[PDB]
């Protein structure tokens, strides 16, 4: 009650216009932070294979790290009839997403009006509706493009704006068609390939449990079957 | 430049009123709230303070970023002058959610995360029922920390029992009323679990 | 900043991989400065130091301090200030603050009004550092100058809440005994007198009314009297001077008060503090039972009083040839005649009409003079009442009185003799009830300790009608009413000024005129009608001294054991407290001899215990504090001598409109002003109304008199600083960051390149590497990173590249190729020849990267001659 | 259901009288305001009055 006609002996001119004035706001509950019960047996999903979250641009100032603060407020979902998001990669200022049967280009921070002669996560742009990587670990980033091995199509591709099947061009279709399996790569027992890149000599090693196929960007030709098999890591 | 915890503590509702009466809907009050920190996590660089301000019933409050204080301070008084008026909806984005992604990239100082699973940790119905059986609930006659109101005496014609100079813990429970009770649990981050 | 590479496009400069050069002071040197600081309080002033504009040859001089700088500010004597010091570089950049300690002031303000000028002394702190080693270290840090920097206290951590005069209160007999008002605010300011020579003045022909009347200021002295030797003092017409003491064996309290229930007594046990902070700072008008302590620090040198009078009657005069309202001379004197200080216009012969005889003769041209009091009868100013034929003659319609006591100077007590209401271990000196701010209505003063009474009830807006109940208890003649006082004889020769002056002697009641024993009716010589008491007050603070441990009243002390309270006779108790001890009163004395005129006890309300003043004395609270500059910048020679000129306290003239009119049409109204000098945190001289220092003061009100412009009470808030922690790690290295200056105007102004603001920054990806080199080729900037190469879009046209100076985002050309040795870069018409050690090649960028080493066969030569160490001559 | 009582201790009373015409007695007093119940909580015996 916000009137000053309280506890006075006069009380002669008091009235409901003066005496019991009221401010309801003080009769407020703890309504801001409220919760509720949940049913354990209820099935509410928590798996989103075709979904991409985007954080805020790092301020690089004295505040939180925007990467660690995930809000799910700028999501983007790819087509689900191609497959789950096997791998996401960036090459020459553009993100490219590998799916089990797809390969797209996530438009983000492209200038508003023309590609070439505003940080909002625009829609995707699909490059191939049928070609896509299935083993993330066969992907090697290089100045020339993205060397990945698609088990479904039995080829060794290279994306440099346009997809190029290096296995077909240089004659390695049979070698890959005979060495493919469905089980994903894992360090204990090699089952699929594992691609590295030698930045010092532009050599690409597509390692396997019993061989190591080497490819050189200097001549754009395969060089040998190196004895580097079963090595978990090869880096610069 | 690093991590951020969830809201680990929220003070009880505090009344912006006068020392002897309430305030009209259109009056500004000359009050200030003293915040006494005790046993803070010194490993962190800073501790942040917010203030959810309500001018009506169930209205959109006015959240203000009071200060970014050092974690080794032991007192701060919040005068209403200083503070940035932030959006009320980002009090849900403090800390964020917990996800299990599968691959990442990095463009324009921005991070992408794909094929992610939202890690929701729930409590089993068996443990919920065990908690509801093991609860020994009782009613007690407690009071405030002061427990002595010397402002009121029988040497006056009238003393107004004014309870707005204290916290919102002045509230009690009606004797013949039914209340649906519950209990929560907090993680190591400050995330409150569901109700049991 | 310390950049690493640069470019130049469109008259704009880029700077990348820069380190922000912040020069800090070590904690060891900070502590040495805080140990070597010899801080002291001095009594300094302004460059002028002589204010010839103010002289004692005026009725009023307004001490105006807005024609000068903001260095008029000083420091409160009993206040704690967190002091500091800064240092200036060769450029004018001020360093951080060096906290030197919390120190208490020791000198008060001092204004002395001489004959032709006045000198005001401003207390200022003074820091002295003479340790040559610390000074030499400060100089070695590149510093030249230094300045004073302070944190002023907030209203919560203040020791002194405010400072102001103490005014006695008044209370009606009936109403003390019904507690409906108990104590109430006075129409008039009641100052104490310095001597007892005024008591002999009110005897015979000694008192000339042109001097002015000293109000009833004694503690329990009734406001009134029956002695005609002091008739000009009578403030109420229905008062008979019944003492507030009765013998309980003889009469009850009710029967005793019923002899004069419309009588008022003074009360110095319950006072009304008047400070400028309460009137001007609205935060002090909301205090509710504030636990504070009181100390009387000084006095006020009252010298003169600006009085006025106005009388308007509804009906004409009785005498057809009468004069009517006559305006005499009362107290309108200059400051030089300081002996008649603290004196008012209370009562006098402000009327002149014929006499209402039984055989009426208004045709006579003779004239008596009639007494006119502040609260006058609701009837005729001359002798009339119960008119038998219609309306009254000379009936009052609206009378009003103004008064402006002027305190030309304040004399402050020596530190030894300062009077503290609460002295621990002293039975007599009990404390003060919780302070209460009166704004509009009722204020219940809390119960006063060691008194079985309850919580007192107080009003300052009084709307009362005072009735004279007729009885023979005080004297027999009062069974007919209160007498009518007129001059002994008619105005003999036109000498109405001398007769007005000698009202103490030439005055006698109407009935006692031996010639008028049968010529005047009984209804035209006794007054038997009410008095309309109506007055309002302004915001103020009211409190009460607690009773002694024996049950007596604690009271304002008396200077030099002079002009004490009204002592009760043997076995007589107060009518509001039958169960009281013998005497029932205790009053101390202050031996102050520098004051020889009337005064108000100048006091300060203070808080003895203050925990965590500025948030803490620990380094954290100081880090969380906001500092302000104080003083001019001085050079650092062989010693540092700082003087804190600007503080937060003023010393200015404050005109307190204590009382004003309830309405503009009421019969009896009173206006009372007390012009005195006081200390405040609010600029009192920002008052923008022209009703200052005028004798009329008749229509003044809070709507006209104390209008205020807050802006003049502004601090040096624009340029503010704070403390920094040396051990704290705040980064200053930004390898992936590019600043951009403004386009060169190429006009007569600064060079935009040299003005770096960090307002148009751009940060590249940090997972490639630091910005090794930035280069421009064919109107486009290209940035080399240790494992990257980008194109910084800047001043590209908005819409199409090809078939608005804002620094848009980057465009990456290669996410894996980038230069690591900046010095292998050569600009040419064809492109940018750089050698990347990581990839073991010699590239050429001409829109597309070309590995010249591979094309022309130099891979081995470069792969064998590469190293990690950067180039150096 | 009646659950409890109220501890009445004092009462704050007032009175006001305004007459259109004046008093009959030319020298009369008129409205006289007496003392009624304006007491503190301590004198609780005279409660509910
Ligand atoms: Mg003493």
């Amino acid at each position: 009650r916000y009137d000053k006609n309280r506890g006075q002996v006069n009380n002669l001119a008091v009235s409901p216009t003066n005496f019991n004035l009221f401010n309801p706001v003080y009769s407020q509950k703890n309504n801001f932070f409220t919760f509720r019960t949940i049913d354990y047996e209820r099935f509410s999903i928590n798996y989103f294979p075709n979904s991409i979250t985007v954080t805020k641009e790092k301020s690089l100032g004295e505040d939180i790290d925007t990467w660690t603060n995930i809000t799910l407020a700028t999501t983007l979902d790819l087509d689900g009839d191609k497959g789950e998001i096997v791998s996401l990669n960036t090459y020459n200022n553009e993100i490219f997403c590998f799916q089990r049967r797809g390969l797209s280009n996530i438009l983000f921070n492209s200038r508003v009006q023309i590609p070439t002669s505003g940080l909002k996560v625009s829609g995707k742009r699909y490059i191939s509706n049928t070609i896509g990587c299935a083993n993330k670990w066969s992907i090697a980033e290089s100045p020339s493009g993205l060397y990945f091995i698609d088990n479904e199509t039995n080829s060794l591709y290279l994306f440099n704006g346009e997809i190029v099947s290096l296995s077909d061009k240089l004659g390695f279709r049979q070698w890959i068609s005979t060495h493919n399996v469905h089980v994903n790569w894992e360090p204990v027992g090699y089952n699929n390939y594992r691609s590295f890149y030698d930045k010092n000599n532009n050599d690409v090693y597509f390692t396997y449990k019993d061989h190591c196929l080497c490819y050189s960007e200097l001549i754009n030709q395969f060089t040998s079957f190196m004895s580097y098999e079963g090595v978990p890591a090869m880096f610069n | 430049y690093g991590k951020e915890t969830n809201i680990f503590r929220t003070s009880p509702l505090l009344y912006i009123a006068y020392s002897d009466r309430g305030a009209s809907p259109e009056e500004t009050v000359s009050c200030s709230f003293q915040i006494n920190f005790t046993e803070l996590d010194s490993s962190y660089d800073f501790i942040r303070v917010y203030s959810i301000h309500r001018t009506s019933i169930d209205a959109t409050p006015t959240v203000r970023k009071v200060a970014d204080l050092a974690t080794d301070t032991k007192l701060y008084v919040d005068t209403g002058t200083t503070g940035e008026i932030v959006d009320p909806t980002l009090l849900l984005y403090v800390g964020g959610e917990e996800i299990a992604p599968y691959t990442m990239t990095q463009k324009d100082n921005t991070l992408f995360l794909g094929n992610y699973t939202l890690k929701r940790s729930l409590i089993s119905t068996e443990l919920k029922n065990q908690i509801k059986s093991d609860s020994i609930v009782t009613t007690i006659l407690g009071g405030l920390d002061d427990a002595i109101e010397s402002e009121w005496n029988v040497n006056t014609q009238y003393n107004s029992n004014y309870d707005l100079n204290y916290d919102s813990r002045i509230k009690g429970f009606q004797k013949g009323e039914i209340y649906r009770l519950g209990i929560q649990f907090q993680d190591n981050k400050g995330k409150w679990s569901e109700v049991v | 900043i310390a950049p690493y590479t640069m470019t130049q496009k469109d008259n704009t400069l880029f700077l990348g991989n820069y380190t922000l050069k912040r020069s800090l002071i070590s904690t060891e040197l900070k502590n040495q400065i805080k140990s070597d600081s010899i801080v002291t309080t001095i009594l300094g002033g302004l460059d002028d130091a002589i204010e010839s504009e103010w002289n004692v040859n005026t009725q009023y001089n307004s001490n105006y301090d807005l024609n000068y700088d903001s260095r008029i500010k000083g420091f409160q004597k009993g206040e704690i200030y967190r002091l500091g010091i800064q240092f200036q570089d060769n450029k004018g950049k001020w360093s951080e603050v060096v906290f030197i300690g919390d120190y208490e002031c020791t000198e008060r303000f001092k204004y002395t009004q001489y004959d032709t000028y006045g000198i005001t002394l401003i207390p200022r702190f003074k820091v002295v550092i003479s340790n040559s080693t610390t000074i030499q270290a400060i100089k070695n840090l590149g510093y030249i100058n230094a300045r004073g920097v302070v944190v002023f206290p907030t209203l919560e951590d203040r020791n002194i809440l405010c400072q102001g005069i103490l005014c006695p209160t008044v209370a009606n007999y009936k109403d003390r005994l019904d507690n409906s008002p108990f104590v109430q605010s006075s129409w008039f300011s009641r100052p104490k007198q310095a001597t007892e020579t005024w008591k002999t003045e009110y005897s015979g022909t000694n008192h000339l009314s042109e001097f002015g009347e000293v109000p009833y200021f004694q503690h329990n002295e009734p406001i009134g009297s029956a002695s005609l030797s002091e008739i000009t003092r009578w403030e109420i017409q229905t008062s008979l001077g019944l003492v507030p003491y009765y013998n309980p064996s003889t009469t009850n309290a009710k029967d005793f008060v019923d002899g004069s229930p419309s009588e008022f007594l003074v009360d110095e046990n319950i006072v009304t503090m008047h400070s400028p902070d309460v009137e001007f700072d609205d935060r002090l008008q909301n205090i509710t039972n504030g636990k504070f302590k009181l100390r009387i620090i000084g006095t006020t040198h009252l010298t003169n009083t600006l009085s006025d009078i106005s009388v308007i009657t509804s009906t004409p005069t009785y005498g057809n040839y009468a004069t009517g309202f006559y305006k005499g001379k009362v107290a309108n004197m200059n400051i030089s005649t300081s002996y008649y200080g603290g004196r008012q216009l209370s009562a006098g012969l402000f009327w002149s009409d014929n006499v209402k005889f039984q055989d009426p003769s208004p045709q006579d041209k003779l004239e008596r003079l009639w007494m006119v009091y502040p609260w006058h009868r609701n009837g005729s100013l001359m002798n009339m009442g119960v008119p038998t034929e219609g309306t009254r003659a000379a009936a009052l319609q609206r009378k009003i009185i103004s008064n402006l006591k002027f305190a030309s100077q304040n004399n402050y007590l020596p530190n030894q003799s300062v009077w503290e209401a609460e002295i621990s271990g002293d039975a007599n000196h009990t404390g003060i009830t919780p302070v209460n701010s009166w704004t509009e209505g009722l204020v219940r003063i809390p119960a006063q300790a060691n008194s079985n009474l309850g919580s007192l009830n107080y009003y300052a807006n009084i709307d009362k009608v005072l009735t004279f109940n007729r009885s023979e208890q005080i004297s027999e003649i009062y069974k007919n009413g209160y007498l009518i006082y007129t001059t002994k004889d008619w105005i003999t020769d036109g000498k109405i000024a001398d007769l007005f002056n000698n009202a103490i002697s030439q005055t006698i009641s109407v009935d006692q005129v031996q010639d008028w024993l049968t010529r005047i009716a009984d209804t035209d010589k006794y007054g038997t009608e009410p008095v309309s008491m109506k007055y309002k007050s302004n915001p103020h603070l009211v409190f009460a001294f607690n009773y002694t441990e024996s049950g007596k009243q604690l009271i304002l002390p008396m200077k030099n054991n002079n002009n004490g309270y009204l002592a009760p006779s043997a076995n007589s108790k107060p009518f509001w407290n039958p169960t009281a001890p013998e005497g029932a009163v205790y009053q101390d004395s202050i031996n102050f001899t520098n004051e020889n005129r009337a005064f108000f006890w100048l006091a300060e309300l203070y808080r003895d215990s203050v925990v965590n003043r500025f948030g803490g004395d620990t380094e954290e609270a100081i880090l969380n504090n906001t500092w302000l500059p104080s003083g001019d910048s001085v050079i650092i020679g062989d010693s540092i001598n700082i003087e804190y000129t600007e503080g937060d306290t003023y010393y200015q003239r404050y005109d307190c409109l204590r009382t004003f009119a309830y309405t503009n049409e009421d019969q009896n109204s009173i206006v009372d002003i007390v012009s005195f000098m006081c200390e405040s945190k609010v600029n009192i001289d920002g008052r923008y109304d022209k009703n200052r220092g005028q004798v009329n003061n008749l229509a003044v009100s809070p709507t006209n008199f104390n209008l205020f412009n807050p802006v003049y009470s502004q601090k040096n808030n624009f340029f503010t600083f704070r403390t920094i922690d040396y051990e704290r790690f705040s980064i200053n290295y930004f390898p992936n960051s590019i600043t951009v200056t403004k386009e060169k105007s190429l006009g007569e102004d600064i060079d935009t390149w040299t003005n770096i603001t960090l307002a148009t920054t751009l940060d590249l990806d940090g997972d490639k590497g630091e910005i090794v080199s930035l280069n421009t080729y064919n109107n486009e900037i290209f940035c080399f990173q240790r494992r990257g190469l980008s194109n910084i879009l800047f001043n590209s046209r908005v819409q199409i590249p090809t078939s608005g100076l804002k620094v848009s985002g980057k465009r990456y050309i290669s996410n894996t190729i980038g230069c690591a040795n900046k010095w292998s870069i050569a600009e040419s018409p064809s492109g940018l020849y750089f050698i990347d050690n990581e990839t073991n090649s010699l590239y050429l960028f001409n829109g597309e990267i070309v590995s010249l080493s591979d094309k022309l066969g130099f891979r081995q030569w470069i792969s064998t001659h590469n190293v990690h160490v950067n180039w150096e001559p």
